[PDB]
């Protein structure tokens, strides 16, 4: 078995998480108390990717829940599932984070970056052959950015040869008021540019966006944006938690995802997406900017890799044949330097309550664009230096800021050269 | 003639031999590499990692000289 | 005497040895728990289908195979499968964490954990032969496992069995049915590794096998399924020759001295005939001279690539079934005189015959319609060169960004491997070349 542990950190890191959990326990037969009452021995098949199963034919996700305050978790355990969680597997302090990163990075999260090793440690060592983690969390924040950042270094010195996603919660003003977002994230995509192995940005601009002009919701709740990165999770993860041939493990996914190590930051999409369908119709939906999980149009780019799973009861020749038209007919937009650089998997099991759907994820260039709008947010207060004293209180240099800046600067070049490399 | 077919068959028992001997050391050889370039880049991947931890005891030993 | 070991790597060529073992164990009479009610010798024998099957003193007839993988998945399903009873457990080996499509790790990083285990389990078949004549080694180009390991086990036979002939049977990788972007990668890697290390090699391509099912058999979207059936008829044709005997048979080995000019030309290019649905099957019986016209038709060879536009070294016919020679010269004949057929002018031009007499079967609930009477073509054509042409210009694309190579290095591999491999398919695609120059 190859089993995937799961961490969530912060207030965001934990809410997606919740619902995560809530999704896919659905898709996979599991209530509420831990206990098995599907239809279909595919939803059983792979179940140990993300569940342990203990006596009494109990299934426990191999879930580990981390915050500087008690406050959202006991709101998940209070939830839907709360009781399905090992109640050992949540650790929390008491002090919080205030949004600063120096806080969960370096000193309150440093503080119980330890007590959840040991529960890491604990999921890792009771694992037949463990592939590696993933980890929800915001960048926007203190605790999901710093702490969170912090444990992926920490887990990959202890699991080097483990691979280290992460869905990353990129902020936006339109989402959030508080106002050092910018820092916190510019410290925390330096982090992950370094030490994680795949990166799904979930950009808080693009799930407004969607909610407000798609969905038509004039004030999106989190519950309604989080209803966009649950379907999206499911989505990106159906390849490894049902039988397949394509992109089945962490490791095969990323070897045909990441070309080059530091481009390793994923632009997922979902379809179909509508207010409260054919294969060509579902195709051209999931290529389509509308439906990016990330604020860029992937047509002001070039994709290096991009993967495709289609869900649900539909024809495999038709999929074929859809995915190659929108190949030869955007040619321009797929890197002629890496032949063959879309893969398409089929699962037979459509999310809860859709007949079909489509979920995208795609290294492409224009995600450039998202890192240019932190930068941009990141310089205008850098130069004036403002809100500083939050994060060299906690003992941070002035010089820690400038490499974070232009080491994100450079990964929106290296994206740059490689869109304007040719072939000849 | 007799001495002739002595040394053929003593040619293709020594070609064959080289053969072996040749595809063992080679093979030795790119495990030996391999191994030792693998060891590396993890080694070199700890050793930054383990520069974090240091710069992360800087900070908070910069902090307590601040308060 | 005269045995054959099959060894399967990875999952293709997992999946591809159970097709073949299914369709011998029906072309012999033996049953899935190994029975065989038609051998009245108990316990073993000479028959020519022992070069293929050991026997136990119970009767069983056991493939004198080995399946190896890095991951359980797909030897789990031949563990709990129709032909479980087939198969010593200890036939069937597996690891916990495949090669993640990745040659670095199928060679070395995870290879290297299990392949003194898949030796050691070889040599035990090995000691069961009385004049064990060589290997049959089935496996991927494109996976991790399939490209990596086969290289290390086929480095490590040669080590512990010396020139004792290996052959393999070699999927070779197409964008329909592909599941890693570096598969060009892989392929030219395991290419340079084995090339030295092998005797014949029959590369099938798996966009001519999709093709061949598309359009001959209409099936709409090919499964492994598809493909495994229409690979283990021509995997069957091949060795035919070694499982049964009649007076108009010819051994493989004999095929082998022509097809192999040179040591590094050793890829033959297969092609099979018929390939027929049941329903267009029934109204008309196939004729010899229809199945052997049918050979020098591009569209049914297992490799995608123009003979027309290259040289033959050789060309062999391995009919089974319903064949007399006069039927096959008049066949011949007729093709001679109206068929691009250009051999190199070092090389005579008669065409090799064998026949089987044993006739073709078909696995139940299959696509192939049972005929009377098949043909494998097995022939040495320059123009084979196309498929690593095709290969190569697909590994100077990515190679010259480096894209991907970081997952290669990580695992412990250089550059210059790459150089190396890159250059060693630069002087195979020469080689070829060279030898459809005329002489003077
Ligand atoms: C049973 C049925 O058809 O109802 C369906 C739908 O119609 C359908 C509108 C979905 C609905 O989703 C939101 O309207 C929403 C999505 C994100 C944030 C806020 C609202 C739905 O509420 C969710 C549920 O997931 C299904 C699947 C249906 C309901 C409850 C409406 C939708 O979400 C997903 C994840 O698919 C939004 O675009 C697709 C198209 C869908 O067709
Ligand atoms: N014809 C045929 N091709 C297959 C089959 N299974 C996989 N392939 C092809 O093999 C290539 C992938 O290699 P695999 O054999 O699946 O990988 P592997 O040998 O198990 O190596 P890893 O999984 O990376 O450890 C692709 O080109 C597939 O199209 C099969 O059953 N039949
Ligand atoms: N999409 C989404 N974003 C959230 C959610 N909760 C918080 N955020 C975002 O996360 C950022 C704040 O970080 P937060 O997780 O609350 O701080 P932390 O608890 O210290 O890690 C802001 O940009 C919020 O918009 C959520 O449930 N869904
Ligand atoms: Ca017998
Ligand atoms: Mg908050
Ligand atoms: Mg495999």
């Amino acid at each position: 078995m190859r089993e995937i542990v799961h961490i969530q950190a912060g207030q965001c890191g934990n809410q997606i998480g919740a619902k995560f959990w809530e999704v896919i326990s659905d898709e996979h037969g599991i209530d509420p108390t831990g206990s098995y009452h599907g239809d279909s021995d595919l939803q059983l098949e792979r179940i140990n990717v993300y569940y342990n199963e203990a006596t009494g034919n109990k299934y426990v996700p191999r879930a580990i829940l981390v915050d500087l305050e008690p406050g959202t978790m006991d709101s998940v355990r209070s939830g839907p599932f709360g009781q399905i969680f090992r109640p050992d597997n949540f650790v929390f302090g008491q002090s919080g984070a205030g949004n600063n990163w120096a806080k969960g990075h370096y000193t309150e999260g440093a503080e119980l970056v330890d007590s959840v090793l040991d529960v890491v440690r604990k999921e890792s060592e009771s694992c037949d052959c463990l592939q590696g983690f993933q980890l929800t969390h915001s960048l926007g924040g203190g605790t999901g950015s710093g702490m969170g950042t912090l444990l992926i270094s920490k887990i990959r010195e202890e699991y080097p040869d483990r691979i280290m996603n992460t869905f990353s919660v990129m902020p936006s003003p339109k989402v959030s008021d508080t106002v050092v977002e910018p820092y916190n994230a510019t410290l925390s995509v330096h982090q992950l540019v370094e030490n994680t192995d795949e990166t799904y940005c979930i950009d808080n601009e693009a799930l407004y966006d969607i909610c407000f002009r798609t969905l038509k919701l004039t004030t999106p709740t989190y519950g309604d944006l989080n209803h966009l990165v649950s379907a999206t999770m499911s989505g990106v993860t159906t390849c490894l938690r049902f039988p397949g041939q394509l992109n089945a493990d962490l490791r095969k996914l990323a070897v045909n995802m990441v070309p080059f190590p530091r481009l390793h930051f994923f632009m997922p999409g979902f379809a179909p997406l509508t207010s409260r369908l054919t294969v060509p119709e579902l195709t051209q939906q999931m290529f389509d900017s509308k439906n990016m999980m990330a604020a860029c149009d992937p047509r002001h780019g070039r994709y290096l890799t991009v993967a495709a799973i289609f869900r649900g009861r539909m024809s495999m020749k038709e999929v074929d044949e859809q995915m190659l038209n929108v190949q030869n007919k955007n040619s321009s937009y797929f890197v002629e330097w890496i032949p063959n650089n879309v893969k398409t998997a089929v699962c037979d099991i459509p999310p809860r309550g859709l007949k079909m759907s489509a979920t995208f994820i795609g290294n492409s260039t224009a995600i450039q664009e998202l890192f240019k709008r932190i930068s941009e947010q990141f310089t205008a207060m850098f130069r004036r230096k403002a809100f500083l004293h939050w994060y060299t209180g906690e003992g941070m240099d002035e010089m820690e800021f400038t490499e974070a800046e232009s080491n994100m600067n450079d990964l929106v070049s290296e994206y740059q050269q490689y869109q304007d490399a040719t072939a000849d | 003639k007799r001495e002739h077919e002595r040394e053929v068959i003593q040619k293709a028992i020594e070609e064959n031999n080289n053969f072996i001997k040749m595809a063992k050391e080679k093979l030795a050889q790119k495990m030996e590499s391999n191994k030792e370039n693998r060891e590396a880049h993890l080694a070199a991947m700890l050793e930054r990692l383990q520069e974090k931890d240091k710069h992360a005891e800087e900070v908070r030993k910069n902090k307590e000289l601040k308060e | 005497m005269r045995e054959c070991i099959s060894i399967h790597v990875g999952q293709a060529g997992v999946q591809i040895g159970n097709a073949c073992w299914e369709l011998y164990c029906l072309e012999h009479g033996i049953q899935p728990d190994g029975q065989m009610p038609s051998d009245k010798t108990i316990g073993g024998g000479d028959d020519s289908f022992n070069t293929f099957f050991s026997e136990t003193g119970a009767g069983k007839h056991v493939p004198r195979a080995v399946f190896v993988d890095l991951e359980p998945t797909v030897i789990d399903e031949v563990r709990t499968g129709t032909y479980r009873q087939l198969f010593h457990p200890e036939q069937l080996i597996t690891g916990k964490e495949d090669a993640a499509n990745n040659y670095a790790r199928g060679h070395y990083t995870i290879g290297k954990e299990i392949i003194d285990l898949v030796l050691d389990r070889i040599r035990k078949l090995a000691d069961q032969c009385t004049g064990l004549q060589g290997f049959l080694v089935f496996h991927s180009f494109g996976g991790g496992t399939g490209s990596g390991f086969t290289s290390l086990l086929m480095e490590r036979l040669s080590v512990d069995y010396g020139k004792k002939s290996k052959l393999e049977f070699s999927i070779y990788p197409a964008p329909q049915v592909s599941t890693a972007v570096v598969e060009p990668y892989n392929s030219i890697l395991t290419t340079h590794t084995t090339l030295e290390h092998s005797d014949c090699a029959f590369m099938v391509d798996n966009e001519a096998i999709y093709d061949i099912c598309r359009r001959n058999l209409d099936i709409e979207r090919p499964t492994y399924t598809n493909l495994n059936r229409l690979i283990s008829q021509i995997v069957s044709s091949i060795t035919a020759s070694l499982r049964f005997d009649g007076a108009l048979n010819v051994d493989l080995t004999e095929f082998q001295t022509n097809l192999v000019p040179y040591p590094r030309i050793h890829f033959p290019l297969a092609t099979y005939a018929p390939v027929i649905s049941a329903e267009k099957a029934y109204h008309e019986q196939l004729s010899v001279a229809e199945i052997t016209n049918a050979c020098f038709e591009p569209a049914n060879q297992m490799v995608k690539c123009d003979p027309r536009h290259g040289k033959y070294m050789a060309c062999c016919l391995l009919y089974r079934g319903d064949v007399v020679p006069k039927d096959v010269n008049a066949a011949i004949a007729t093709i001679k005189t109206k068929r691009s057929i250009q051999f190199v002018d070092w090389c005579p031009t008669g065409f090799k015959v064998g026949i089987n007499y044993q006739p073709p079967t078909v696995v139940p609930g299959g696509d192939l319609a049972k005929v009377q009477r098949a043909v494998c073509m097995l022939s040495n054509t320059t123009a084979i060169a196309e498929a690593w042409a095709r290969l190569d210009h697909k590994f100077d694309l990515m190679y010259a960004k480096r894209a991907f190579v970081h997952w290669y290095v990580g695992e412990g591999m250089e550059e210059g491997e790459f150089s190396e491999a890159r250059e060693d398919m630069a002087a195979l695609e020469k080689d070829y070349e060279e030898v459809g120059v005329d002489s003077v």
